[PDB]
């Protein structure tokens, strides 16, 4: 148990900058009491400490000046927040508190993912680094805003999350209007003429005498960004309409939306130039593209300046989603017209199966197998249709938008809302040959509902069979790796490993380029063990393999110019109970070489352990 | 973030050395009032309360400001272990 | 109960010293009292 | 206390040149950041009086989407370069002015090269319009007009010369407005608003001036709730 | 197997009594027989609820008995099925066990009837657990009702058939934790059960015979029965549940009122006119709001607070023992030794606080003095005292104080003494004192709200009404639910609840919509059409057309393909209202929210707040005698637990000193913690 | 002749009760319907001073959670009822009054039963307060204060009589506020705004009165913009 600590229910703090958190003053006052008592003595608000302490025993005797003495005690000082179970390093992070009314800890939204906190009533514990030294650790190495990339994968971790994406996606989208088809004419104003008498759409995919265009593009031609945005504000064009804007000498065809986004970045990073060459301007911003935007920002500008961009994206993302007007009505779970047919065609293919069985061409299992085989294919063809439908017809539909932006939901879930639940499995493991035809919109049958509850358990049970503890694995791992720390700078070993870029045994023993991730996971932030001259460029021995360096190698392997990469690994490192800095490579959480003295075994155990909790357990198919 | 974290990092060979240097400079920056400070008047840390910007009491901070000016020196084996705890008490009273 | 052998507890880092430019007149204290009379 | 009433809030301004200003007003009672912020913002963007180019004559080009020989830019680009020209009328009576410019050959063309007319003076004399080299020549009748906000070219009628191409006219001299309201404290109160308000002008008007006259348009509009005119209340009819 | 009756509300108790454990003298948690036992068996159909179960590590071990299910003399659960003979369906009902059932071809209840006649060509049936389609000739029994498949709690979830099961579990669980409000409402959309639950829960007080009301005050009701009998009903008043929530019957009847047998007289704690009232009905707009509803978090109009809308009354009990000592007796007394008088104000009453006092944290509930410290005063304090006119009294201030984190206002003090009245006290105790302290908990940031479809969140923001999104008629909304909480949860039931609720709000009606039966899209849309007439129909009559903003929105709305092009502004608006979406104005800006927003009435419950989950903070306090680790006092929190899991996180950070000081200074190291304090001071 | 601006709009009221009012202002410059309607509705809903019940003392009760004999209502219920009480301070220099009410015997106490006070009118004299049966006696003093906005009981130490019960105050007499902005023209000028406010109040304050005050507040706020300061 621990002396300067507390616990409370957490609530989101959208107002907080990334390194701040909201602490109830009532709780701050206890945690810092001894410190507080001293300031009280340094100020004309208490003679001595005993009398100051007595001031604080009863709530009614607490004055005003006291709370001003707190805001001063707290100054600089940070605290730690912890949400159990601490599954990895980021289970504890340090913020500098901001005193709030009420009795809830206020948590920045960007740190929820790592804490795996959500606001259905999770509580965080708070801890207070007392000493000059512990405060420095907390501030330099534990502060939220200094831990933006994951130490397991080296990918950003404090990244746009939900409503934040949603917002930003909706503005960087562009509408696709269909009431203009692909007509052509003696363009000039004869184009807009059509548009005027309601004939063409404005974002219609016209292809006039010459080139392809909006309407649209030739109608609205802004000399600068803020002319474009003065326009949208005047309601004479939406951020989603595609338009013509002269930006940075270049004459562009985008939406005012996409410009505005581009501005947001530019201003957040104090650099109009670098901004414009980090951004993917010709696609809608989404979970992934933003992720990559952050990562780049992080490499190119500081980490300090990256946190500024992060809060910037947060801020707008949030506000843009509010006015966006996304919700969910029942009519948003859109059932594709195709479902009738796929099910009618399924049902008749099923007649044929049942016939060939009743004759005796089918063994009991052969029929059973064949039915499942069918309902599988069908569940797919339906899921396919659902999405195809959303893309062609209702591409700004909230369910679709949420799922695509990565803001929330997957195709399995969307299928269950609009298509059909499909096959459910028996308590015994096997599958019911009758699938659930209803979507959650249609609403299940009492039998359909029971049938499908069997898997419900298996779920709930196999979660709560690790969601109590699978930190069972991480225990096992720490126990074997805890002693390992980056001890030297270089152990000076000659040997190494050779990371392959090819998988055998596809067409039994045939070679095949490994997946980009699988390679990135093998190569990023490794030190090159021997020189590697590839694609007319020599990568030098002892070089830390940057992310771009990796894509290069992948590019070179696609051009059939390399097959393995010699790479210094901890597998072959010669440091005694530990690992040298060259053999480990990059930090990962910071995208530079690991610093000597990192507890790199513990970081390894957590990295492997943490995901274990979400590894669908016993063999079920 | 902290004002100058990236460049503070750039000043050392191990992440952890920074923290050490900072802590230790904070310890002495407290031990001798704030008299040691290598920060000229106008560049001293500041607060706001009771309405009158007094010097920022947080020494964890102070040290980080001073580092960034480069008026400090840090090293593994500089001066002897006790020719320091008295020699620093000469220029600034231990009281 | 000991300081862990990693991070700010690793030997590579632990024993670092810090001194101001003015306190660096400690090496002049050796330089002004070495040879006697 | 409850409290009594409230402090009369301090109004701060920092002003970087004649083109940008930040305006902080704190503290305000709960909600008043937004209550002030928004009206002033829409006033600033829609209703502050300014000037801009409305339509343009060019001696040797019929369509607006053509290009001209001897002048390396598009017709459209030149129009775009004009949409950025900022002028000011130092006479209250002036409503419309057609500015003259004429030059050709191996020379670069700024804004200043516009012939000096009436009580009209160009704010940005170093504004780039066009480059020229050989043979190609340029003569025009650039028509300015006093207005508000943003008026597109298709949205205004009754055309000019027999060769008149309408221009989208950014009348408003406030290029952008942006405000954020943030929580502030006064004693036990954590609930109070502090209003930060950032304004960009083209520089024909001070950012602070724009504001001065923004508040006014609101202030004056509030005196319209003045001359009550009676009317019958509608029947329930149920 | 015997446990603290859960009576957070009426249903809590009902559900508690109907539970079924696999633990005790039967095989438990150690063995855990994972994935077996914890598992809904084909035979659970109608015998055990397949959804009501504890989430977490008790999953499938404790379980709830299904609504119509019944336990026979041999101890087997039976379920009613009606006998069907030749496609006609008799009302002759049979209670089969699991094995009897397996002998039959039983058809589902939704099976279309044409009188008693099975109307359908093909019929869905279970043949010993096996879903099959059969012709009606082959049917031998039929389900009574979807109701039978599920527990009581689950049966309380309307539109259940539209909610994924995992989230309906959370729904039927949270209802248990619903705290009784003082302005409790029965839901706008009900299922059926809500009345009959209160009946059985013995929450409310009913009249046992035909009669006329004689007397009625907050305290009792007297009833003259048609035979002449005058029977008095004491109205159990402001009493304390196991869980501290209040139960108190209020009279719902006037003097000289004629009353049938089984008519209502008093409402229970959580009933509104004998219908279970576990929460409020409240206007909800489902749309994101500036991040304040970011991750299941919920925003709240201050208007709720003003209407006393989520206000509950909680009673805390405090006890103090006056014990005999080896050192000699200690006493309850007004006369404690110290430096205060304003600290005795609302005490006077011979030790004990006056009934009716406002008590803050740290205040004196009961005054008590013990002989202390083996009765030695410090030679150092000996002097200190004689400088101030020494007394150096033997007895110490061991007075009972309101612990931090609040008390409230005193309502009853109870005194039990030295065995003599009819009391068996703990051996060594002279007497005890009890003080009961009541508090009207209003809604506040942190409180946790829930609907019956397992959407659960925490009030993260309270906005002033001016900031709240409002309809064009100037009606603001009460809560703002984030839509992102729906697609992955697949609890579409709440969306339907909202649509019907919107119609209800304008047509001034409530609904009963049975589980797997009830309202269906086209029927809701018809009601929404009627409602539209109120919500809009009148606007023209009162002299108003469509708002310029209403037009702005529709322009965008037709590009989303929600509304038909060409149709008039008004008729587009109807189209939109039929999807249960309205045009919402942002109270901050006055502008509309680009594209329409689903609003409507939703039933939401404020959830019981447990002491363990209350807000905690330690600076420094008591410590364990044996291990010398921070230990929780009476009015002093214990410390947080620092586990090896947290120790790793710190190690992985290389925060060496922090870890050290965490496990020495801030815990174990004895002089460490003192020198630490003294230093800081 | 300067057609740049447009003639001052007609401001037309349409007011009957003490309770409801419509307020029109046409024609306004495009957009101006919102630029004006909104800030006003905010100021209206939030910031208009009203009157409300602040504390209740009742003869033989000690606290809010008691129950009077011969009386159907709980003390909690009775306060809830007293929250609905709306009163005018005919005199604008009057900050507070205490209404008295002694009642007895079989009868149904409503808000007119209160002992009458000079310069103080009860706007809802029919509002139900309690039902009293045989031998049930209710005797109470009710404090009414003038104030602004929402001020909860835990936020006042109303210690006139030691057995008083402090009550949550909802001062705002503005009860609901909508505004319409509709298309209107002036000759060739097509998209001009016609602003229409709709103000419901409790009766103690008038829609127009409320509107005037709301304007005056905004007026007095645009005051704070002149008289600057360097950064
Ligand atoms: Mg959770
Ligand atoms: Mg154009
Ligand atoms: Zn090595």
């Amino acid at each position: 148990r621990v002396d300067y600590s507390g616990r409370s229910v957490i609530v989101v703090g959208p107002q907080l900058k990334l390194h701040q958190c909201g602490l109830p003053k009532r709780m701050a006052l206890e945690l810092f009491k001894p410190f507080l008592l001293k300031k009280m003595e340094e100020k004309g608000i208490a003679p001595n400490v005993k009398a100051a302490r007595r001031m604080l025993e009863r709530q009614r005797d607490i004055k005003d000046e006291v709370w001003d003495a707190l805001e001063e005690v707290i100054h600089g000082k940070v605290v730690l927040l912890n949400r159990a179970p601490t599954l990895h390093r980021l289970g504890i992070q340090a913020f500098q508190p901001v005193l709030v009314e009420g009795q809830s800890i206020q948590l920045h939204p960007l740190v929820c993912e790592a804490f795996n906190a959500d606001f259905d009533g999770d509580q965080m514990a708070v801890h207070v680094p007392l000493s000059s030294f512990a405060q420095a650790e907390a501030r330099i190495q534990m502060l939220s805003a200094h831990n933006l990339l994951s130490p397991a994968s080296g990918e950003p971790l404090a990244k746009p999350s939900r409503d934040i994406i949603l917002g930003l996606y909706y503005i960087t989208q562009v509408r696709k209007e269909k009431k203009g088809a692909g007509l052509e004419f003696a363009t000039p104003e004869e184009a807009l003429a059509a548009h005027e008498r309601g004939e063409v759409a404005l974002n219609a995919p016209i292809k006039v005498a010459g080139r392809e265009t909006s309407v649209g593009r030739l109608k609205y031609v802004f000399a600068n960004p803020d002319e474009a945005l003065l326009a949208v504000a005047h309601g004479i064009v939406d951020l989603q309409d595609v338009v013509t804007v002269r930006y940075m000498g270049k004459r562009l065809e985008t939406s005012p939306g996409r410009i505005l986004f581009a501005r947001i970045v530019a201003e957040a990073v104090e650099d109009e130039k670098v901004a414009w060459e980090l951004i993917q301007l010709d696609v809608p911003q989404e979970k992934n593209s933003l992720k990559d935007l952050v990562y780049q920002a992080f490499l190119r500008l500081g980490m300090e300046k990256t946190a500024r961009l992060l809060d910037a994206l947060k801020y707008y993302g949030f506000t843009f989603s509010t006015t966006s007007g996304i919700t969910i009505g029942i009519d948003d779970a859109v059932i594709p017209e195709e479902k009738k047919q796929y099910l009618e065609e399924a049902d008749r293919k099923l007649l044929q199966i049942e016939q060939a069985y009743e004759m005796g061409f089918l063994t009991d299992r052969e029929r059973y197998d064949q039915i499942l085989q069918l309902w599988t294919e069908t569940t797919e063809k339906v899921t396919q249709a659902v999405f195809k439908n959303f893309e062609e017809n209702y591409p700004f539909n909230p369910l679709y938008v949420m799922a695509q932006s990565g803001a929330r939901g997957n195709p399995q879930q969307i299928r269950q809302l609009c298509g059909l639940r499909g096959l459910m499995q028996k308590p015994s493991g096997e599958t019911f040959e009758v699938p659930v035809r209803s979507s959650f919109r249609e609403g299940l049958t009492v039998l359909e509902y029971f049938i499908s509850s069997h898997g419900a358990r298996k779920g709930g049970a196999d979660t709560a069979l690790r969601t109590a503890d699978s930190g069972y694995l991480t225990r096992k791992l720490v126990d074997v790796t805890h002693e390992i720390v980056v001890r030297e700078a270089d152990c000076g070993t000659t040997n190494y490993i050779s990371v392959p870029l090819f998988q055998p045994d596809e067409v039994t023993r045939s070679l095949r380029l490994r997946k980009r991730a699988d390679i990135e996971a093998g190569l990023y932030g490794r030190v090159l063990a021997r020189e590697v001259e590839v694609l007319g460029v020599r990568l030098e021995e002892g070089r830390y393999l940057s992310m771009d360096d990796v894509h290069l190698l992948i590019k070179a392997a696609e051009a059939g110019e390399i097959q393995e990469v010699p790479v210094r690994s901890p597998l072959t490192c010669q440091t005694r109970y530990g690992v040298c800095q060259k053999c480990y490579g990059y930090d990962l959480s910071m995208a530079r070489p690991v610093s000597i003295g990192e507890a790199v075994g513990i970081v390894a155990a957590q990295s492997i352990g943490e995901p274990g909790t979400q590894l669908t357990m016993r063999t079920f198919h | 973030a902290e004002p100058g974290i990236d460049k503070l990092f750039g000043m050392v060979d191990s992440k952890y050395r920074l923290t050490v240097v900072v802590a230790k400079r904070a310890q002495q920056l407290l031990r001798h009032g704030f008299k040691n400070t290598v920060l000229e008047p106008e560049e001293r840390p500041k607060m706001q309360t009771l309405e009158g910007l007094f010097d920022d009491p947080n020494a964890e901070t102070w040290a980080m400001k001073e580092l960034l000016t480069g008026r400090l020196v840090f090293g593994e084996n500089l001066v002897p272990e006790d020719r320091l705890q008295k020699e620093m008490e000469r220029i600034y009273p231990g009281e | 109960g000991r300081l862990i052998p990693a991070g700010t507890g690793s030997d590579f880092v632990r024993f670092t010293q810090v001194v101001d430019q003015k306190t660096l007149k400690a090496i002049e204290e050796a330089r002004k009292e070495a040879v006697e009379a | 206390m409850l409290d009594s009433k409230l402090k009369a809030p301090v109004f701060t301004v920092r002003t970087q040149g004649r083109e940008y200003g930040e305006f902080v007003l704190e503290p305000l009672e709960r909600g008043f950041g937004v209550t002030l912020g928004n009206p002033l913002r829409r006033i600033l963007l829609s209703s502050i009086p300014g000037t801009a180019v409305t339509s343009v004559y060019i001696e040797d080009v019929l369509h607006e989407f053509s290009t001209i020989p001897g002048v390396k830019e598009d017709v459209v680009e030149i129009i775009l370069n004009l949409k950025e020209l900022v002028v000011r009328f130092l006479n209250p009576s002036l409503q419309t002015v057609t500015l003259l410019l004429k030059a050709e050959g191996p020379k670069e063309v700024k804004a200043r090269d516009f012939l000096p007319v009436a009580d009209v003076e160009i704010m940005n004399p170093d504004l780039h319009i066009a480059t020229l080299e050989e043979g190609g020549r340029l003569n025009m009748e650039v028509r300015v007009d006093r207005g508000v906000g943003y008026v597109p070219a298709e949205k205004h009628g009754i055309k000019d010369r027999i060769n008149a191409i309408p221009v989208d006219a950014v009348f408003s001299p406030v290029r952008r407005v942006a405000f954020q309201v943030e929580d502030t404290r006064l004693g036990q109160r954590t609930d109070l608003d502090k209003l930060t308000l950032r304004i960009w002008t083209d520089g024909s008007v001070t950012p602070l001036e724009a504001l001065n006259q923004a508040v006014e348009i609101l202030r004056e509009h509030l005196t319209y709730f003045s001359n009550p005119q009676a009317a019958a209340v509608a029947a329930p009819e149920e | 197997l015997s446990q603290f009756k859960d009576e957070t509300n009426p249903l809590s108790s009902l559900r508690h009594k109907r539970r079924i454990s696999a633990l005790g003298p039967g095989g438990l948690t150690r063995e855990r027989a994972g994935f077996d036992v914890r598992d809904v068996h084909r035979t659970h159909y109608g015998r055990i609820c397949p959804v009501e179960t504890p989430e977490g590590a008790n999953i499938g071990l404790i379980t709830s008995l299904a609504a119509y299910a019944r336990v026979d003399e041999l101890g087997f659960i039976r379920t009613p099925y009606r006998r069907v003979v030749g496609g006609v369906v008799t009302d002759e009902v049979v209670y089969m066990t699991a094995t009897e059932e397996d002998r039959y071809t039983i058809a589902q209840a939704n099976t279309p009837l044409e009188g008693n006649r099975i109307a359908a060509e093909r019929v869905v049936a279970r043949r010993k657990g096996e879903p099959v389609i059969v012709s009606p000739e082959e049917v031998e029994f039929m389900d009574v009702s979807p109701k039978q498949v599920f527990s009581v709690n689950t049966n309380l979830i309307p539109f259940l058939e539209h909610d994924d099961a995992n989230r309906a579990l959370m729904g039927s669980n949270m209802q248990t934790q619903a705290v009784p409000l003082i302005r409790a409402q029965a839901p706008v959309v009900m299922t059926g059960l809500e009345e009959r639950v209160v009946r059985d829960s013995l929450a409310a007080l009913y009249a046992e015979e035909d009669g006329e009301v004689a007397k009625v005050d907050g305290n009792r009701i007297v009833v003259r029965y048609e035979d002449g009998r005058l029977v008095e009903y004491p109205l159990r008043r402001f009493y304390r549940s196991n869980q501290g929530t209040a139960l108190d019957q209020r009279p719902r009847v006037v003097v000289g009122q004629r009353v049938r047998k089984g008519d209502l007289l008093a409402d229970g704690p959580a009933s509104e006119n004998g219908f279970l009232a576990l929460g409020q009905n409240v206007l909800v707009a489902i749309m994101p709001f500036d991040g304040y509803n970011f991750e299941d978090a919920i925003v709240i109009s201050e208007e709720l607070l003003k209407r006393d809308f989520y206000t509950s009354i909680h009673i805390e009990r405090y006890e103090i023992e006056a014990r005999d000592t080896k050192l000699g007796p200690e006493r309850i007394t007004r006369d404690i030794p110290h430096l205060s008088e304003a600290a005795l104000r609302d005490l006077d009453e011979e030790g004990v606080v006056r009934i009716g006092a406002e008590v803050k944290p740290g205040d004196i509930l009961v005054g008590r003095t013990s002989f202390k410290g083996e009765s030695e005063p410090t030679p150092e304090e000996r002097l200190l005292r004689s400088i101030f006119g020494e007394k150096a009294r033997d007895v110490k201030d061991t007075s009972l104080r309101v612990p931090p984190g609040e008390g409230g206002i005193v309502v009853r003090t109870v005194r039990l003494r030295r065995g003599d009245p009819g009391v068996e006290l703990k051996p060594g105790v002279r007497e005890v004192v009890r003080v009961y302290v009541a508090q009207k908990r209003k809604l506040q940031v942190g409180d946790k709200l829930a609907n019956r479809h397992g959407n659960k969140g925490v009030v993260a923001k309270i906005l002033p009404v001016e900031d709240m999104p409002h309809l064009p008629d100037g009606t603001p909304v009460d809560v703002i639910l984030n839509p992102l909480g729906v697609p992955s949860r697949m609890n579409l039931g709440q969306i339907l609840e909202t649509h019907l609720g919107l119609a209800g709000y304008f047509l001034g009606q409530r609904y009963i919509s049975p589980i797997f039966d009830g309202a269906k899209e086209p029927e809701i849309k018809e009601l929404l059409a009627q409602a539209f007439e109120v919500y809009f129909g009148k606007r023209k009559g009162e002299g108003f057309g469509v708002d310029k903003r209403e037009v702005e929105v529709l322009r965008r709305a037709e590009k989303l393909g929600l509304v038909t092009p060409g149709k008039t502004p008004e008729e587009q608006l109807k189209e939109l209202f039929l999807q249960g979406k309205v045009v919402l104005y942002d109270g901050r800006t006055g502008e509309p929210i680009e594209g329409p927003i689903v609003v409507g009435q939703m039933f939401i419950m404020k959830l019981y707040h447990m002491v363990e989950d209350k807000m905690h903070a330690r600076s420094t306090g008591p410590y364990s005698l044996i291990t010398q680790q921070p230990l929780g006092g009476k009015a002093q929190f214990g410390g947080q637990r620092f586990g090896e899991m947290e120790v790793w996180a710190l190690e992985a950070y290389g925060a060496a000193h922090t870890l050290q000081e965490m496990l020495t200074l801030k815990s174990d190291d004895i002089e460490g913690r003192n020198a630490a304090y003294e230093a800081i001071i």
